[PDB]
């Protein structure tokens, strides 16, 4: 099929940026002191 | 700890380094627009303002520069389609240049304003805390607005000091930039015209100059700064956030129904000028005009400007779009190269016959032929066992008046059909689909993308007022109510005045 | 806190945090400069909606 | 000129003032009539 | 709808997220109960829309 | 404007150019006119950056092993320009003593065409023109 | 390409479930 | 330098996590076809 | 240029996935016990 | 697309020449 070129890094930013925003702040919080 | 959403509020009570995230954002939008400067300058195909200017090319700052007077490249072009210009330093490229090399000047404070954020300016000198006086600010930030306001239409748009601003006839043929004239009298409030502009800079800078120093010098009434709960800085990012909604309305308003600071040059044609048949009419008065001077048919038609029969085609109706639909206008219908001319349909009896147009609702729309009166005398059949007014049974044919076909009459039924599917969409091009890959479905303008995010961020910036205004003016209950709430303040019938103990 | 030559200069324009004027001060004019500003809003409004339609003001691109 | 819109606009803009100041003077004429009570 | 004219709805047939589906099975086979064993083949059975009726009452 | 180079080769090779008739003498009122042959800016020799050309060079894509040679025909077949070019020549000073003239001149010829990898533009001159005239 | 993209949102989808479902925080009275 | 009194420590529990992915892949699923178009 | 359609998606996680691994083990480093 | 791409890389290696420089950790004798 004739898609869009960008299709694919749009898809794949689209869930790698704020997944990795949110591990990065899950696992500092985990690190932090209980 | 803090929650993702209010990683931010650290900055409330801090000062100088909310200059520096607001410093930070700033060199983020100033390296933005040097960025998309720069990206539109490598693809912007200056070669043809008549048939490919910038709003048919995806361009969104290029305009914007424009407007306001940059019209040249350092490589010697200008948008007005000149050869040999010299623009001097403030060329597109040199404008670029200029937000690249403040946005990393901007990025150098903020690293200054965020190590050094403990300055003793940023503490109240009697209780040691940290204090913006807000009102005061106000007065000082609105006395600078008005001074800049007045002068950039004192100096700037009236050429006195500066280059003017983008104007043009109503039709967008010979637009250019120019010196423009405050007009003073009641037609400086129609949208439409340059002067009021002008003079609304000029009054509404001095405005602010004399409101500014009203606020740098005469205090809130206490009454207010209760109310509007003066010593808190979420009071002015409420209210802000509101006028920037109100703005943002205004610019998405005048950008899709048109204005003088809208030109069709710059974002292209309006949607509405489509749904008047605008263009189609003063193309249909010059012909008329030339035909009453003796002009042949071919001659009244020759003259027609390509650029106006360019306007009158659909393809430039910013309403002709899809969301996902990406890029420039030239990656749908193609890059367009040459008018074909008018096409004039009759019949076997000799009869002239007018396309219906498309209007903008429709994605697709049927193919059907009336005489002067709208009286249907030819269409292209769906169901074809009881058709009556087929191109072939009617003997339709078409003759081209002006453009590349001019002369040249046509008679067998799929070319005049072909012709016919086209003209519904207005005057008919000749169109570079190779280049781009065109895959001939119709795109908006940045006229159409412009109003889309305009209207879009400020419907958003409704919620964050009412969030801010909300967080204002209910701190005190911002983690939860009273755990002592008394009963009979929510009961009925205790107190007289609803949440007043003093009555009874 | 760190003064700086910039700071002292611009100390006394953010020394009044707090500072009111008494009771109702300026509300009344205020109230008159909003009202103004409402009608003006409501003037060019109407203009550009062509509800309010004014000699020698045609709102088109023809005759700008 | 006076045009026949901006004569409509006056129209408009002084039934919106009599609507509003006949709102506001009953109300403010009531509240006076009806006042809360507070102790001293 | 039984005409001999099939509707792609899986993904390697050319269908996103959004036009993707399990069709249902053949108008030609109407209410008839169309397990995997009444099929002459797999290729039959996927032709008239076996899977469909297989999901469906299993789900329900 | 815009970048585009324009190479060409600006001559007046093999020019024959005449005068109107009844020229007893050369004054400010002289004009030349004539024809010109423009060859190819590039001489056989040249090589592309692939290496390819006309009298030496590769004649294939040689990058491209198993490319399809049709579409690559105009860039692998070199060609030779040979063209003409006009030129006037109008005379504005005379040292009738010494046998010199001087004026302007306005040419017209086309440019580059890279061994016929493309079309050539049109390109006019003009410029100033010097001429001593002796008895042979 | 694209039908890889879909198939692999889902896949990462199930897996979610799963950690959710059986490597969630546990709930504790206190 | 003397510490900012402001820094504040942040957090984003397991279940917000889980919340998240769940929002930004579903969101994927749903925008990929039109990103695809 | 016609260059590799895939090569714009490599190198974009080529970058992100091991800088993003860097960060999250940089960032919850900070945020433990000191 | 491609230049984009380069010229991304290359200013991200010069901002990290900035952190690496102005934010390290910084030398103490102890
Ligand atoms: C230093 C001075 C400076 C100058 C001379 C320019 C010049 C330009 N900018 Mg740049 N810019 C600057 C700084 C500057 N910029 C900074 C600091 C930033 C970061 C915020 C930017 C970010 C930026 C972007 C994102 C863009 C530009 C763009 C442009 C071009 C068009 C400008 C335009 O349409 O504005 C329009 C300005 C307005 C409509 C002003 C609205 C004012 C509001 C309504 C005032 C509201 C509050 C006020 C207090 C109310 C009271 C008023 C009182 C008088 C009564 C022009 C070349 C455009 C461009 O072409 O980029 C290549 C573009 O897209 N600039
Ligand atoms: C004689 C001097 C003079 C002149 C000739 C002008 C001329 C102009 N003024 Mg200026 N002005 C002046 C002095 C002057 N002004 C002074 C002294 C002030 C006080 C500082 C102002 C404050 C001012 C403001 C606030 C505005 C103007 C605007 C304008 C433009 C009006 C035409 C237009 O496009 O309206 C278009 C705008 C409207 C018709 C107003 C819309 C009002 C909306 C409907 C209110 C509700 C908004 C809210 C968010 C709800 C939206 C709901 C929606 C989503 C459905 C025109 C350039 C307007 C403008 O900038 O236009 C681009 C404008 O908004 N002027
Ligand atoms: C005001 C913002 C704005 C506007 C109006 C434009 C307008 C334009 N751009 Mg520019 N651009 C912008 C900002 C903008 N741009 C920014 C910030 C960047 C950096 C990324 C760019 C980089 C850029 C490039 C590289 C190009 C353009 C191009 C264009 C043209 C084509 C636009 C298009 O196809 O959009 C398509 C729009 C969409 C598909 C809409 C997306 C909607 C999103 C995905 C919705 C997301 C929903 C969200 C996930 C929901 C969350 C829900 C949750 C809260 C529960 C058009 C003139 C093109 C052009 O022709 O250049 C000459 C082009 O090549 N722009
Ligand atoms: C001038 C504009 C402005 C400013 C300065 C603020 C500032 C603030 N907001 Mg408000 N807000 C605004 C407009 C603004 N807001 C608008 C338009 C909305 C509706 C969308 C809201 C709705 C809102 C809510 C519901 C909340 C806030 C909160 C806050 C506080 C914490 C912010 C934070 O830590 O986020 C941290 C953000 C992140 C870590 C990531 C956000 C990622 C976004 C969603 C996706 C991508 C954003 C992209 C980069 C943006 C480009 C923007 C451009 C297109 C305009 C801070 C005081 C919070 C608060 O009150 O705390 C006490 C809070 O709960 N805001
Ligand atoms: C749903 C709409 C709505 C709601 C619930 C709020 C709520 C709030 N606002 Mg916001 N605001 C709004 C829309 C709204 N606003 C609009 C459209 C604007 C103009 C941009 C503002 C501008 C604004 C500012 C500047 C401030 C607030 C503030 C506040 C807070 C205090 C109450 C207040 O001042 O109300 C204000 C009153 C109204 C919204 C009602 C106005 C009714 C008008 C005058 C009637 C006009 C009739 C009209 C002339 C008829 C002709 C129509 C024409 C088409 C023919 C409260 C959170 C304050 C705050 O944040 O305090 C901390 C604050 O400083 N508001
Ligand atoms: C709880 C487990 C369960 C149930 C209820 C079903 C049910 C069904 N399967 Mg599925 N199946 C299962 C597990 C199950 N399956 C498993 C683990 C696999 C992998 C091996 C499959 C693989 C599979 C395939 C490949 C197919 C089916 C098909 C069917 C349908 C036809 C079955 C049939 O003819 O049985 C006939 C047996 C009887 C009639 C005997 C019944 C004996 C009981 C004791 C008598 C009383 C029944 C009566 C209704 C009482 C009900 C009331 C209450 C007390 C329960 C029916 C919806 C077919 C289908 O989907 O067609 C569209 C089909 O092609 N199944
Ligand atoms: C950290 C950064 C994160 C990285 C990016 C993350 C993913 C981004 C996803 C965005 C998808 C955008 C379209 C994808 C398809 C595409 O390739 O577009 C590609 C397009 C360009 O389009 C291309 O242009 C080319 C010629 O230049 C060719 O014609 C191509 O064929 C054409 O696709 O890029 C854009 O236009 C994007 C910017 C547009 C901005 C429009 C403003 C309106 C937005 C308002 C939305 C508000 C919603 C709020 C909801 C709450
Ligand atoms: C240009 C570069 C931009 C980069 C941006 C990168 C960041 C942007 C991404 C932000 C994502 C934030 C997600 C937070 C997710 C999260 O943390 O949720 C849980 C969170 C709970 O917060 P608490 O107050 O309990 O605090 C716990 C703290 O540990 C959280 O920090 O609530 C919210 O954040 C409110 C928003 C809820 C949204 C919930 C939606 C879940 C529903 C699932 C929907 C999909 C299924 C639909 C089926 C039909
Ligand atoms: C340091 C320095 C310097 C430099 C600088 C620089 C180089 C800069 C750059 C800058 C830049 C270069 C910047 C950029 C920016 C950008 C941005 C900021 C963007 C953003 C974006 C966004 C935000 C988007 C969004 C979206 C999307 C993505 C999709 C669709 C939708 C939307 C639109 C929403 C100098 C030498 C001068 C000097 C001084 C020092
Ligand atoms: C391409 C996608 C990129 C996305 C990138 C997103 C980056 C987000 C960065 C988050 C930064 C977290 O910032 C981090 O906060 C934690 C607390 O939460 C701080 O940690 C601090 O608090 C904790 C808890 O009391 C103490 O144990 C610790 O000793 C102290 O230093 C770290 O000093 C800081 O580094
Ligand atoms: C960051 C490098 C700055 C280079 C400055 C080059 C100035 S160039 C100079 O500028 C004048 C003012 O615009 C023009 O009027 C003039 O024609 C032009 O030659
Ligand atoms: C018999 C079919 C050919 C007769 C001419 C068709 C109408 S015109 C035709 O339309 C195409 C689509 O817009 C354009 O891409 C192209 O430039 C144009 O030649
Ligand atoms: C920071 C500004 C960098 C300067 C950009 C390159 C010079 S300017 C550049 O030159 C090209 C070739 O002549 C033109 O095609 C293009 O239109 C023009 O923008
Ligand atoms: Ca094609
Ligand atoms: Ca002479």
């Amino acid at each position: 099929m004739e898609v869009n070129q960008l299709g694919l890094i749009a898809t794949a930013l689209f869930v790698l940026v704020p997944s990795v925003f949110l591990i990065i702040l899950y696992v500092q919080t985990e690190s932090q002191q209980k | 700890g803090l929650p993702w959403y209010r990683v931010h509020t650290v900055l409330i009570n801090d000062p100088g380094r909310l200059i520096a995230a607001h410093l930070m954002h700033t060199a983020l939008v100033a390296g933005w627009a040097g960025s998309m400067a720069l990206y539109e300058l490598a693809t912007f195909d200056p070669s043809d303002p008549v048939l490919n200017p910038m709003w048919r090319q995806g361009m969104f700052v290029l305009p914007f520069m424009a407007r306001l007077g940059v019209t040249g490249s350092w490589s010697g072009w200008s948008i007005t389609g000149e050869t040999g210009i010299d623009p001097g330093f403030w060329s597109f490229e040199g404008v670029a240049l200029a937000h690249i090399v403040l946005s990393g000047l901007l990025f150098l404070a903020a690293c200054w304003h965020w190590v050094y954020w403990d300055l003793e300016l940023f503490r109240d000198p009697r209780t040691g805390e940290p204090a913006l006086d807000l009102p005061k600010m106000f007065g000082i930030h609105l006395f600078l607005a008005g001074l800049l306001c007045f002068g950039f239409g004192a100096f700037h748009l009236t050429g006195l000091f500066g280059p003017g601003m983008w104007v043009s006839d109503p039709y967008g043929l010979t637009g250019s930039v120019q010196p423009v004239a405050p007009e003073w009298g009641p037609d400086g409030f129609n949208p439409y015209n340059p002067g009021g502009v002008v003079a609304h800079h000029i009054a509404a800078g001095i405005v602010g100059i004399i409101a500014g120093l009203f606020h740098i010098l005469v205090r809130p009434p206490q009454r207010l700064y209760k109310a509007l709960r003066m010593g808190n800085i979420e009071t002015v990012l409420s209210s802000s956030i509101a006028a920037v909604f109100f703005a943002a309305f205004v610019v998405a308003g005048t950008m899709w129904y048109g204005s003088a600071t809208t030109p069709i040059e710059l974002f292209g044609p309006t949607r509405y000028q489509w749904d008047s048949s605008y263009f189609q009419q003063e193309i249909n008065r010059r012909v008329q005009a030339s035909l009453a001077s003796g002009a042949t048919l071919e001659e009244a038609w020759s003259a027609i400007p390509e650029k106006l029969a360019f306007y009158d085609y659909i393809g430039n109706n910013p309403a002709k779009g899809g969301l996902f639909r990406t890029g420039p206008m030239n990656k749908g219908d193609g890059i367009a190269q040459a008018w074909k001319g008018h096409a004039v349909f009759r019949n076997k009896e000799g009869e002239e016959l007018f396309v219906r147009r498309m209007p903008a609702f429709f994605e697709s729309f049927p193919v059907i032929l009336t005489d002067k009166n709208g009286v249907v005398k030819a269409d292209i059949p769906f169901r074809r066992a009881e058709s009556k007014y087929s191109f072939e049974q009617q003997g339709v044919t078409v003759s081209f008046y002006g453009g590349e076909l001019n002369g040249q009459t046509f008679t067998d039924p799929p070319t005049v059909k072909s012709y016919a599917r086209k003209a519904i969409f207005g005057e008919i091009f000749e169109f570079d689909t190779e280049t781009l890959n065109s895959d001939g479905i119709f795109r908006t303008s940045p006229r159409g993308w412009f109003t889309f995010a305009h209207a879009v961020f400020a419907l958003l910036f409704f919620f964050g007022h009412i969030w801010h205004g909300a967080r204002t003016l209910f701190r005190d209950v911002f983690s939860g109510i009273d755990p002592e709430l008394s009963p009979e303040q929510v009961e009925w019938g205790f107190y007289q005045k609803v949440g007043d103990v003093t009555t009874r | 806190a760190r003064r700086t030559w910039l700071g002292d200069i611009l100390r006394p324009l953010n020394s009044e945090y707090g500072k009111v004027a008494p009771g109702w001060g300026t509300t009344p004019l205020m109230a008159v400069f909003m009202g103004l500003f409402l009608v003006f809003l409501l003037i060019i409004l109407e203009i550009y909606n062509s509800t309010l339609i004014l000699d020698g003001v045609n709102v088109s691109w023809k005759a700008l | 000129t006076i045009t026949p819109s901006l004569k409509g606009f006056f129209i408009g803009l002084l039934s919106g003032a009599v609507v509003l100041g006949l709102t506001f003077a009953v109300l403010i004429a009531i509240s006076q009539i009806d006042k809360v009570q507070r102790s001293l | 709808d039984g005409i001999r004219e099939p509707v792609s709805g899986s993904l390697l047939y050319g269908n996103n997220i959004i036009t993707g589906a399990v069709v249902p099975s053949s108008n030609a086979i109407g209410l008839h109960f169309y397990p995997i064993w009444e099929a002459a083949s797999l290729d039959e059975w996927l032709y008239n829309g076996g899977p469909y009726q297989l999901i469906i009452f299993h789900f329900l | 404007a815009g970048g585009e180079r324009i190479p060409l080769l600006f001559t007046v090779k093999n020019l024959v150019a005449s005068t109107q008739p009844n020229v007893t003498s050369i004054t400010t009122s002289t004009d030349f006119k004539g024809e010109f042959n423009v060859p190819s800016y590039r001489t056989a020799n040249f090589l592309d950056p692939k290496g390819r050309g006309l009298a030496s060079g590769y004649d294939s894509a040689i990058a491209l092993p198993q490319a399809k040679e049709e579409e690559l025909a105009r860039a692998n077949v070199k060609r030779f320009s040979l063209t003409k070019g006009q030129i006037s020549l109008n005379v504005a000073k005379v040292d009738g003593r010494t046998g010199e003239i001087a004026g302007t001149f306005e040419s017209e010829q086309l440019s580059d065409d890279d061994m016929g990898a493309h079309e050539p533009h049109e390109v006019k001159i003009q410029g100033v023109f010097y001429a001593s005239i002796e008895p042979a | 390409m694209e039908t890889i993209t879909y198939v692999f949102i889902f896949a990462c989808i199930i897996a979610l479930f799963f950690f959710a479902i059986f490597f969630r925080e546990p709930p504790r009275i206190t | 330098m003397e510490p900012n009194p402001n820094r504040q420590p942040v957090e984003l529990n397991r279940t917000s996590l889980y919340l998240g992915l769940l929002l930004i892949l579903v969101l994927a699923l749903l925008f990929s076809s039109y990103f695809f178009n």
